[PDB]
RNA sequence: AAUUAUAUAACUUAUCUAUUUUAAGUUUGAAAUUUC
RNA sequence: UUUUGACGGACCAAGUUACCCUAGGGAUCCUAUUUAAGUAUCGACAAUUGGAUCAGGACAUCCCAAUGGUGUAGAAGCUAUUAAUGGUUCGUUUGCAACGAUUAAAGUCCUACGUGAUCUG
């Protein structure tokens, strides 16, 4: 090929170099992108493999806050703001749709990708406007730890109390948690955990004022609908903005927050507030490619994929000899394969952390502050550490097992390229044989395209 | 560089060569390596203490081309001799002078043990219990190979002889004595020689291995019996207690029903269960004493 | 500063202090233990056996008080109980990990030292010495060999494993400190050493052997006999000589042998493999006196 | 290659023959199925 | 198929083809930007197999060196501050460890194996 005095820098770069787009070609919904994975189909050609490279070395979120108000502008504590969380000098595009209209007492829907500001987004307005005050109910343990620490750092700068109330817990040890830790202003609990003490009224949501749900989809899980419907008809719903700021007949402000929202959400939203009174805002970033962020595909079979591994680990390995390096999360999709590659690891006197749903609860909340603690730099972790785990080190994500869907991969692609990443992020999956090859068209398709992934509505 | 010297191969490592990338699969994961029925070796010496035991070997790898001349190539030739990095065997290997070697999953049944200990081999078998420390296993090894045990036998739990830290451990004491390794209990009365009586040197974990219910009356009454008196005039099985787990209530079961007596070792304080090695140590050689006399 | 919580006093150390670093040098650089003679212990029921055992010590760190309970109490009177960060006691060892607190001991002499009596209860007539030892497993497998076999008391000569370096203390985990040792035994004064004319037991099949002929073993040195390792050899006091790990026994040991009326025993090996590990050859040779000599 | 592999062939037992006190197993494979 | 008993999950198995078939692709210390100390012509700093030879740097101070205190009379020591000033050997290693022999001391590390530029096809 000649050697045209300005090439382009891959937007898709493949073992097989004559499917490489170098340059600025869109294809178009119309067009068959001759994409590396458009026929990987037969195993034989063993070691295929392509990688998404990193656009931009500056964080987009950092981009372009010139052109967002400032917080002054959202009715926005600033003292309290620039001590507790200095690093976010500048809101971000979500933060500034979604301040003011909260700080009016409107209802707010907000669907944003992980890490946009989706989490201070509420909590500043919640702040400001502030038997609990205010509810947080979180999915999974794992975030609850996470969001009750980071409330409770606000907390303590502000001197307020906030507890964690994870799901699945004995009621009897449950009782026992509650009764050993003072009044909180604001609490933090799993459906599982907080429909158990509403069950055996340990607490009152007559009086709550706020509510706040993170991970609404996750929240809407058939594991937790039912709870959610408990608790919905044990707490009280403004109507209007103004019934809100009306002390003689005083009701709670719901928030809603989430990146992804079921069809029919509406409808339970409409029997609670009318439809009209719901302010939906949606990031311009939600359900979009990052190109700021690398991401590996790479033809490996069940047993390449160990040796590949081997072979991964090993070139981390030599990165950290060489200059001091990020650190690996392996992501897999069945504790089994974690128990069975988690041996192996152990035959390579590697020192890993297995983290998996089904293991002891105690056991797992000792071994997550362990990793946060940097006891280990490698953590092998199934689909609950997709959800409420802090990778503001991670350097690689590692999909030992592809993720079943577009939804988890998103999950687990916000864990890199965080605010404060020490690290450039990277993503790395592997697929075994031919069981599934149109995912990764999906998403090489989307790439060329430049276009948002099929399936991502909201 | 790759040469070829009468009739004699050697390779060098090549950039990207799979051949290392499919090894590190089967070195560390010995349900792989059984399945592909191969072990490692560590050292010009141990490597050719295989050699000269006829142990069939599969591929070497060395940073100098002298290792190879140094030992005997005749030796060589069902392994593709490679040339690599040194820092490459130090990454390969989990503790290697120069050169590792990969050899075929030797099967002791079939392993060749020349005469001189065969005129000094007895009828005895050494039983290891729940031996769960890689280095007692190569330690135990040089007994049972200075003993000149006719078998060694290591119970369902017990560390894998053919791992290659146990070989350093023992130093190529796995080419020197039968060991059967991940024996099950139900299976040992077949595992032993005709007649064959099974003392257990006593030292409990043990007793962790009895049903709740009946874990008080389940305890054998078996006789205890001084290791200094005469028990080899037939041939015997002795059981070493585990680091861990000591006795097994199995090995006791299994003595009273062959016969057998505790071949008891007045086990020191300070160490709960003689150390394996010592344990296994002492029960072999007098007893190569007592049958010789 | 000093802290008192139920009963102890223990100090909260700084990192940087002169005495952090006088430690790091001396476990991490084995010639600098050399040259200031100082030694490392680890563990804290290991440091109870070897204060109990009358190892002279100097100062204990600990990362937790609980350490200090389990400690031996009564010997920590006069030592200095100083709490301190776990990370300067990891860029002390050669583990990375400790068992949560370290000891600075001088070399314990052999005089004071206390050892159970519970080898005595199994000890024999049968004296071991060991020739260049090299390996620290070896050692700390062969003191508790041992401490396991029953050993009168052990005569180390020119040229072993320095006893008291901090990770063969490690692998004898409490086992120095319950058996005899004597340290730097001249080899003219070995035989001094044992009870004149006690028959010495030279093992031999090792690694000088390997690159030696065998028939070019017997010409300048005196002529020993090879003997099964079997056949009853402790009928008279015993003594038995080991050879380093790797390396074999010394020049000097064969010409003991005769001078005492010993001969060599014979440890049959599979050809196929020259020799075996060293730590229990003298575990191999120990426990065959033990039986015969018990019998 | 993996997985089976009552084509056959062998042995064991029947079988069929002698005396006299092909089928069922297993093994090879004519092959079959799937992948490479 | 409903009931009674003391949180997170829907599939496994190699080669080879020149007997082939189809689809095609070829041939038939620089370099490119950006910056500009010193923009005719240029242009630093930057930004986009074992070995041998020679080391540079970090301080988390081993030796050397400067000091306080002392259960320091002096001198030695012990404890404590300050300091990277230059040094910090040669080998064996039955391969993760350790030993030998020396040294004022043989600190702990980093520096694409820290660092070598045949000849041919």
């Amino acid at each position: 090929r000649p050697v045209l005095v300005r090439p382009g820098p891959l937007l898709v770069s493949a073992r097989r170099p004559e499917l490489n787009q170098p340059a600025r070609l869109t294809l178009g919904r119309w067009e068959r992108a001759p994409l590396a994975s458009r026929g990987w189909k037969h195993r034989r050609s063993r070691q295929d493999h392509f990688s998404i490279e990193r656009v931009q070395q500056e964080a987009p979120a950092l981009r372009n806050l010139s052109s967002r108000g400032s917080f002054v502008d959202l009715g926005l504590v600033l003292l309290a703001l620039q001590e507790a969380v200095p690093e976010v000098v500048q809101p971000t595009s979500v933060q500034s749709k979604t301040i003011p209209p909260l700080l009016r007492g409107r209802h707010l829907l907000c669907a944003a990708e992980t890490g946009s500001g989706k989490t201070l987004s509420y909590l500043l307005p919640l702040f400001q406007r502030l038997a609990p005050r205010g509810l947080v109910l979180v999915p999974s343990r794992e975030l609850a730890e996470q969001v009750q620490a980071v409330a409770q750092s606000l907390g303590g700068y502000l001197g307020l109390q906030v507890i964690e109330l994870g799901g699945g817990l004995g009621m009897s040890r449950l009782k026992l948690q509650l009764y050993r830790r003072p009044a909180a202003d604001v609490l933090v609990a799993t459906p599982g955990a907080l429909w158990k003490a509403l069950k055996s009224q340990l607490i009152s949501l007559q009086h709550l004022n706020f509510i706040v749900l993170d991970e609404v989809d996750t929240l809407l899980d058939e594991s937790f609908l039912e709870l959610v419907d408990y608790i919905l008809e044990k707490s009280p719903i403004a109507e209007s903005p103004a019934e809100l700021e009306d002390p003689f007949n005083p009701k709670a402000q719901l928030v809603l927050v989430g990146a992804t929202f079921p069809e029919g959400l509406n409808q339970l939203l409409s029997k609670v507030t009318s439809p009209d009174s719901l302010t939906t805002i949606t990031s311009s970033k939600l359900h979009c490619l990052m190109p700021h962020v690398r991401q590996t595909f790479m033809r490996l079979k069940g047993a390449d994929k160990v040796t590949e591994l081997v072979q991964i680990l090993k070139q981390q390995d030599k990165a950290s000899k060489t200059e001091p390096s990020g650190t690996v999360l392996v992501f897999c999709n069945s504790a089994s394969t974690v128990n069975w590659l988690g041996y192996i690891l152990d035959d390579h006197k590697i020192q890993h952390l297995r983290l998996q749903g089904q293991m002891p609860a105690s056991m797992r909340a000792g071994i997550f502050q362990s990793f946060q603690k940097g006891s280990q730099n490698i953590l092998v972790c199934t689909d609950i550490a997709s959800r409420g785990l802090d990778s503001v080190h991670v350097e690689v994500v590692i999909n030992y097992d592809f993720p079943p869907t577009l939804q988890d991969y998103i999950h687990r692609a916000g864990r890199v390229g965080r605010v404060g990443s020490e690290v450039p992020g990277s993503v790395i999956s592997f697929v075994t044989h031919p069981w599934d090859v149109s995912l990764v068209q999906k998403i090489e398709l989307a790439a060329r395209r430049r276009r948002s992934l099929p399936g991502l509505a909201s | 560089h790759t040469w070829e010297e009468a009739g004699l191969r050697y390779d060098k490592a090549f950039p990207g060569d799979r051949r290392l990338s499919s090894v590190m699969t089967i070195v560390k994961s010995r349900p792989f390596r059984e399945k592909q029925g191969k072990i490692l070796l560590e050292g010009r010496r141990l490597i050719a203490d295989a050699l000269k035991a006829g142990a069939v070997p599969k591929a070497f790898f060395f940073s100098r081309l002298e290792y190879v001349k140094e030992l005997p190539v005749d030796k060589l030739k069902d392994v593709s001799l490679i040339k690599v990095k040194f820092e490459d065997i130090k990454d390969w290997s989990d503790l290697p002078q120069g050169i590792m070697g990969i050899f075929a999953k030797p099967d002791p049944v079939k392993m060749t043990y020349p005469e001189t200990p065969l005129h000094h081999t007895l009828p005895l078998v050494l039983i290891c219990d729940n031996l769960r420390d890689p280095g007692n296993l190569g330690t135990i090894l040089r007994s049972a190979a200075g003993a000149g045990c006719s078998k060694v036998l290591l119970t369902k739990g017990c560390v894998d002889a053919w791992e290659p830290k146990v070989l350093r451990a023992g130093m190529g004491a796995h080419f020197q004595v039968p060991i059967v390794n991940n024996v099950e209990w139900e299976t040992v009365p077949n595992h032993l020689p005709p007649d064959t009586r099974v003392y257990v040197a006593d030292n409990h974990k043990y007793e962790e291995d009895l049903d709740t219910k009946t874990r008080k009356d389940w305890l054998p009454k078996l006789e205890v019996q001084s290791y200094d008196l005469d028990w080899t005039g037939a041939p015997a099985a002795v059981v070493i207690g585990g680091e861990t787990h000591g006795v097994s209530l199995e090995s006791l079961q299994l003595a009273e029903s062959t016969g057998g007596k505790r071949l008891l070792i007045p086990v020191v304080p300070g160490v709960d269960s003689l150390n394996s090695a010592m344990a296994a140590s002492i029960l072999l050689f007098e007893g190569k004493r007592q049958l010789r006399i």
